[PDB]
């Protein structure tokens, strides 16, 4: 179909990052439909939790 | 981020006005405090580790349960993340104290921090108390003059978490 | 400004400001009263500077105000002079800030496509900036004129 | 004093020699407000990383740039848009064999040379089956990219220590400038005209 | 890259030596020329587009076939790439003149450039001629004292390409 | 150094140096003679600085030179003092450079792994560099002492 | 050409050309004789077109040919007419190729940098191209006139 | 890449010439061949799988040891790599036939291919035999008129590898 | 469609349609009536096409309708013919569209996994598409037969 | 990669043969020593930091110029890189000892290492002496029976670098 707007939180589990890394932890982004399966799988396998999924366009 | 000088420049550019007596007095005030700000930033950067140690010790002495099992700072990983957050707060408070503005605290610290802590499960009140402990420890070192200025931005962070 | 650049650079590597960066800030703040005096001198004589720069620009380029030109007519010439006033104000802001950042942010990013949409020639802008440089550095002593010329030069180069 | 005496004379190693260094200025787009000049700097740095030099204004992609400064997309998606443009296909896919395309992909988006023959095999199979877009998303959705650059950091040149041969290959890859003619039309020739 | 100061520092670091009177002499020599180098750099930056105009016009007047059909500077794209390259050379020569050393010319400009031009089809003799034209144009603007300094770095680029 | 840092920053952005960067370099070369005299003074009193700093350190930290300490013995104490000599020489380099770039490039990057491989305690290093700070800033005048103290603060922070 | 664009589009997706792309190539080659007729017509009237377009340009902008102008003198006016010849050749190339790729990559990419370097006014180029458009389309048949006008319109937009 | 029209444009541009009678003759020749080229391209696309089927079948019939243990095409991975290479050859030969020029085979296929196969240990002569087999299969399907033109590009690949 | 492909390609580069793309759209819309009557004649005779194509397919590969085959029995044979009906409808869509995108989104993307989960052999589908090609090209004019055959060829190539 | 098992499998695969008596004899030979290999691997894993500390101390004592000013290990950065490289050699030698095969040393350590060290300026002979010091330190800890097997791979590294 078309774009999702997904909000996710990806915590850190393998180390403690000296950089600010807040923009890499909680973020909302637009994903194309054809990419969302892989992106959701990557978010899940990184231990991140998906706050919300919406369907912006389509 | 935004400087005090950049602040005056924007407030006069949106008016389409040249600098007047008031703007020149504001710029003079910032230029006068600049040397004190640089001294405080140097002292804080020299003693950043010692401030974080003293403040974390004070925080975990007032709230021992935070580092015992079941506390949000019970693991080496969560304890490290805790002291790392405290280092974040100190370094960005020093940036903002040097800038004479709280813009950087909004843009690069507090933007989505409360919700991130809420999702992670971090006690916001205890993080605020750790920030307060940093306030007292830093004010001890920098001196009476710089302590009030630096505590302005510590209070800004504390209220932005609150 | 100088402070913003130093802080942004320090944050880039997630570190505190080095002694060199603090010395940069200290040198900038120590020079604050001087650049404030320069900016006040420029702002008090803005009407003279703009008028003389307009005279020199129109002497160099009569085609702009001749019929069929870009600034032909009283209202278009007034708009031209107002643009020169804008850039004089930006130069004062950049002088107090200590760098060309206000100049770039308010008057250089998108200036080419803006003046293209307005059918304003860019060499005319460059020559106007040179004229305003000359008039403004006339009002200042050698030490002040030397630093103000750098900001005017940045503006002229960015338009070119 | 005796324990600190140099033993190789003036023909010794200064700190400037040894392993090559990634550029000290790291470009990133912060979540939240950003001043216009740092935004132009980050955009220019991203174009310089993916296209190996400054891209003129008439070739820059304005729609991704608006999306990025509005916060709608991250730097990773900006880099993906830049990779998937016709300018990238024109410069770094069309004049090269697929095996060279893999090397250019790793250079532009990982700051790296290809690590192993397995990377060559994987990306070659992807290129033979699907083309640029799937190979690009494979490079950009990889764990290495998210561990190095994440969502906000423009890719930079890297000279990784491991695995074996990767440091030397990365030095040669990152030192390499564009060797191919920028266009297929109207070739130039070696020759003179005598006045 | 290294400037003149870090060149001295490295010379004394490899020998494990504190600064001698000769080291202090070289440091004073670099500090004395600093205002001259800054003035020349500012003048060059203010006049880069003019310098490129003059140097490229001279190069294309002395070698017209470069911009005739079949030449390496024959297209709008290849002409623009030519003047872009000239801007590269001028800017990096200015960096080297500020640094007081040619290391940046080695690492950033001359490294693999000969093979790059050979693979591209760029005539390297014509590029050295363009660099010489640029040297001549710059020397008149910066003044004799600064011209002698900038000529060294233009010559380093020309020799590395030649 | 200051010039190298400005040039590298301008080269990353593929631009010429701004008026601010040129002004920073001008203020750097304007203050070369006094920082150079400071480096002279520290070089002249190198043996006294090492002697007094080592004495202060071993009085404050007797466990280092007691059996089981890393610096126990004439040889290991001499290696300790030689490391102090290294860092003092780096500080003179940093003073003439105008930034802590020599200090970071020779004695900071990787120091943690180095001293871990040597079983050298890092709190011992920070105590030693603070001792050297006290001894060296004792010799210099107030402004020069503060300048040198900034570099010793950078070093102590890098070790701590 | 059209064939090259179809092929590169297929190749970037690692596939053979789809029926639509083959239909596009079929339509392109079925119109080839008409395109060659039009291109040969524009080649025959090369000199007529260039001289008429130069006349129209130079009457509208006398200052360009007048002393102090960009094209003043036989040599510079000849260079002007030579540039017009360049672009008419490019238009014929685009006509045969069925698209504006030859024009864009021989005469459009970097044209603004070229003519900034040469101090040639770009509105002069634009309305010289409009003059060539009018003269050339006056010679072609209406059907051919529209097709040639598309390429001239593209070139005029490209110069601006 | 260059196609036939691009090649004519190039040969006339590098000498500053408008199109002549010979140029228009070449262009008419290409436009006349266009319909045959399009028909052959469509046929080959419809039957690419079958062409690879039979070409590999007869290549491995003439050289059984390639797919037998110890051969370069012996494992499912190496066999798949081989048929993927034949897919490359067919698709790019079809591109080159449709273009009427061999430049795509130069830039996208043959550039560095002998280096690649030497480093891989791929037998180049057997690859040439696979291309010859592919020629034999394709010529049957496309018909004699298209067979001649398509065999031009198959022979270009065979000569470039051998 | 052809229009959608042209617009998407122009949008990707953020530009208006070039004269080549406009020529492509012109040629597409100029042939709309022919494509329409072709789709009309395929639609009005779909029952004949499906029946004869099923007959030819089961004659060439009886193993499908032999016991143990994927299409054994009237129910599975009906499902086979329903799939052929689907693909004829998609071929009509592709004919009117001018490209093979409706076929691609509706019945090619995911066809491999779908037919593996159905245990349907892809060679059987390819032969069924050839049977449909033969039957349908049977009852159209030569150019119309070629036009439908190109889409049937694409469908066979995608099924394999 | 390869181990003893995988080596035997590839040997019989390239011939297309089922396992024979000698193959099963080799497989038994590897299975017999697997226990000793695991024991030794755990011993090095436990004592790797001590091994690197003692071997680096021995190497820098035997060649003090390596870490005096102007040495290739003279900076905290280059000293760290040196001890890190020694840790890499120990880890990969442990992998090779556990696999019962020197293939991983070729493919993952030794391939392109001389070229790398030559471009860096790292003295290969001193690196070999460091590997020998690692051998001497490791042999005492592991025990003679395991020490012989470990020394096989240590000498393989030294010979490949030499
Ligand atoms: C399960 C994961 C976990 C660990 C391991 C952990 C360790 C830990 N030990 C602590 C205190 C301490 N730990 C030590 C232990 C040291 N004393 C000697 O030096 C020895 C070398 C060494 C012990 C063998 C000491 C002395 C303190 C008191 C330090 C102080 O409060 O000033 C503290 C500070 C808070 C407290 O007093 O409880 C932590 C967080 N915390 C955790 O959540
Ligand atoms: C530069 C601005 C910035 C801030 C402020 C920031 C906070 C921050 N803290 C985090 C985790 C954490 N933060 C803390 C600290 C808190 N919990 C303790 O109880 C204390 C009360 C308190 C500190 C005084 C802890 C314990 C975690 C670990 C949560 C977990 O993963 O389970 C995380 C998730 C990523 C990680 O684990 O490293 C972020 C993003 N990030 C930023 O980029
Ligand atoms: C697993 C196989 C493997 C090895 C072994 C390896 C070594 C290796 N050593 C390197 C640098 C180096 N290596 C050394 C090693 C020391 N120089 C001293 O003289 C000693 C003689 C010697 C060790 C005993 C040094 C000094 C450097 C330069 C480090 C720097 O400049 O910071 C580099 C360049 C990249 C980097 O430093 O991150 C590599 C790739 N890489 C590999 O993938
Ligand atoms: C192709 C799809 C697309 C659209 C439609 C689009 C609109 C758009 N305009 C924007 C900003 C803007 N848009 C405007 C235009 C307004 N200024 C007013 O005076 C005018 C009445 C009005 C225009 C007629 C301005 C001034 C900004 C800048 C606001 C800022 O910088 O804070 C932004 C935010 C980021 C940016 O600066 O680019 C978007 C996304 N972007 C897209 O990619
Ligand atoms: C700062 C380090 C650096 C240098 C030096 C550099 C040079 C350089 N010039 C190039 C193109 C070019 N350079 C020229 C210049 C030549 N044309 C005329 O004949 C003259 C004799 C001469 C210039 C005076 C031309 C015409 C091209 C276009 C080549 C082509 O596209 O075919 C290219 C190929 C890719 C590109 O377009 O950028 C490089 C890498 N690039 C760098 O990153
Ligand atoms: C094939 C692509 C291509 C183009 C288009 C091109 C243009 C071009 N025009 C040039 C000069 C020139 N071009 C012009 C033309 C301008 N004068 C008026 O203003 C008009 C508005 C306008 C023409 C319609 C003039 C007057 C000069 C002479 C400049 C001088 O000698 O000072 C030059 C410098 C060398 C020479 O004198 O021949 C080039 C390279 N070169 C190329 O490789
Ligand atoms: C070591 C890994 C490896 C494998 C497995 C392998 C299989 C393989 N089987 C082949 C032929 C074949 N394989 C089969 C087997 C099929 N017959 C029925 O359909 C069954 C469903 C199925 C077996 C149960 C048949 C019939 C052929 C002959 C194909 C032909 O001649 O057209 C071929 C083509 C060359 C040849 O004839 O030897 C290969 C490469 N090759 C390898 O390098
Ligand atoms: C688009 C142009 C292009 C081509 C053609 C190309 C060829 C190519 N062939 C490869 C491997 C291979 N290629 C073959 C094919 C050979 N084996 C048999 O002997 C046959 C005689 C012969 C084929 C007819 C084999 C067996 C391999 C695997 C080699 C290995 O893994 O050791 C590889 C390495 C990646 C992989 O394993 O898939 C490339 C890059 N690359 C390109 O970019
Ligand atoms: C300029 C960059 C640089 C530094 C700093 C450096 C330090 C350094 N110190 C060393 C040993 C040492 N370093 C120390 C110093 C420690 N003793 C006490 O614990 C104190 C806390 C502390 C000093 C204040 C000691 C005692 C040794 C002897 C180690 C031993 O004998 O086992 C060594 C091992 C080789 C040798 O002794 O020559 C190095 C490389 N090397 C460098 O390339």
């Amino acid at each position: 179909t078309r774009l999702f707007k997904v909000t996710a939180l990806i915590p850190s589990y393998k180390k403690v990052r000296g950089g600010r890394e807040l923009q890499n932890t909680y973020f909302t982004k637009l994903v194309e439909y054809d990419r969302w399966f892989a992106e959701q799988q990557r978010i899940q396998k990184q231990g991140g939790k998906i706050l919300s999924v919406k369907m912006v366009a389509g | 981020m935004q400087d005090a000088i950049t602040s005056v420049i924007n407030t006069y550019d949106v008016q389409g006005k040249y600098f007047d007596t008031s703007a020149f007095d504001k710029l003079k005030a910032y230029y006068a405090t600049g040397e004190l700000r640089v001294r405080a930033a140097g002292t804080i950067s020299a003693n950043a580790a010692t401030i974080i140690k003293e403040a974390s010790a004070k925080l975990f002495s007032n709230q021992p349960d935070l580092v015992r099992p079941g506390g949000n700072a019970y693991t080496t990983r969560r304890y490290a993340a805790c002291v790392r957050d405290m280092d974040y707060f100190l370094r960005y408070a020093t940036y903002a104290m040097l800038a004479g503005d709280t813009s950087i605290l909004d843009e690069r610290v507090l933007n989505g921090l409360k919700e991130t802590y809420n999702s992670l499960g971090v006690p916001i009140s205890s993080t605020v108390q750790g920030i307060q402990a940093m306030k007292e420890v830093t004010g001890s070192l920098v001196g009476s003059g710089a302590a009030k200025e630096m505590g302005v931005y510590f209070d800004y962070l504390s209220s932005g978490l609150s | 400004s100088v402070v913003t650049k130093a802080i942004v650079s320090a944050d880039a590597e997630a570190r505190y400001l080095s002694p060199g960066e603090l010395d940069r800030i200290r040198g900038f703040v120590s020079s604050g009263e001087r650049r404030l005096r320069v900016a006040q001198t420029l702002t008090e004589s803005r009407e003279r500077i703009i008028k003389q720069a307009g005279d020199q620009l129109f002497q160099k380029r009569p085609d702009l105000v001749s019929p069929g030109g870009n600034a032909y007519g009283a209202e278009r010439t007034a708009s031209c002079l107002r643009d020169l006033d804008y850039y004089l104000r930006l130069v004062t802001f950049g002088i107090v800030a200590g760098d060309v950042t206000p100049i770039e942010e308010i008057g250089v990013i998108g200036v080419k496509e803006m003046y293209r949409n307005l059918e304003v020639p860019l060499p005319g802008m460059v020559e106007a900036v040179k004229a305003m440089k000359s008039v403004a550095t006339g009002l200042l002593s050698g030490d002040d004129s030397a630093e103000v010329g750098y900001y005017f030069d940045y503006l002229a180069g960015a338009l070119a | 004093i005796q324990k600190g005496k140099a033993l190789r004379g003036a023909e010794g190693d200064p700190y400037t020699i040894g392993t090559r260094r990634s550029p000290k200025p790291i470009f990133w787009v912060p979540q939240g407000g950003t001043n216009p000049t740092e935004f132009q700097n980050v955009i220019r740095a991203a174009y310089r990383q993916v296209f190996e030099r400054d891209v003129p204004d008439y070739q820059r992609l304005s729609y991704p740039e608006s999306r990025l400064k509005n916060g709608e997309i991250s730097m990773r998606e900006f880099i993906r848009q830049l990779a998937e443009s016709d300018l990238y296909r024109k410069q770094f896919y069309e004049p090269y064999p697929n095996t060279k395309v893999i090397e250019l992909l790793t250079k532009h988006f990982l700051g790296r040379a290809p690590q192993d023959q397995a990377e060559i095999q994987r990306y070659n199979r992807i290129l033979a089956g699907k083309g640029l877009k799937v190979a690009i998303e494979e490079v950009l959705n990889s764990d290495e990219y998210t561990q190095l650059f994440g969502e906000d950091v423009v890719p930079f040149k890297r000279y990784p220590t491991l695995p074996t041969g990767t440091y030397l290959a990365s030095v040669a890859t990152n030192d390499e400038m564009i060797q191919q003619s920028g266009s297929s039309y109207s070739p130039s020739y070696a020759g003179y005209s005598y006045p």
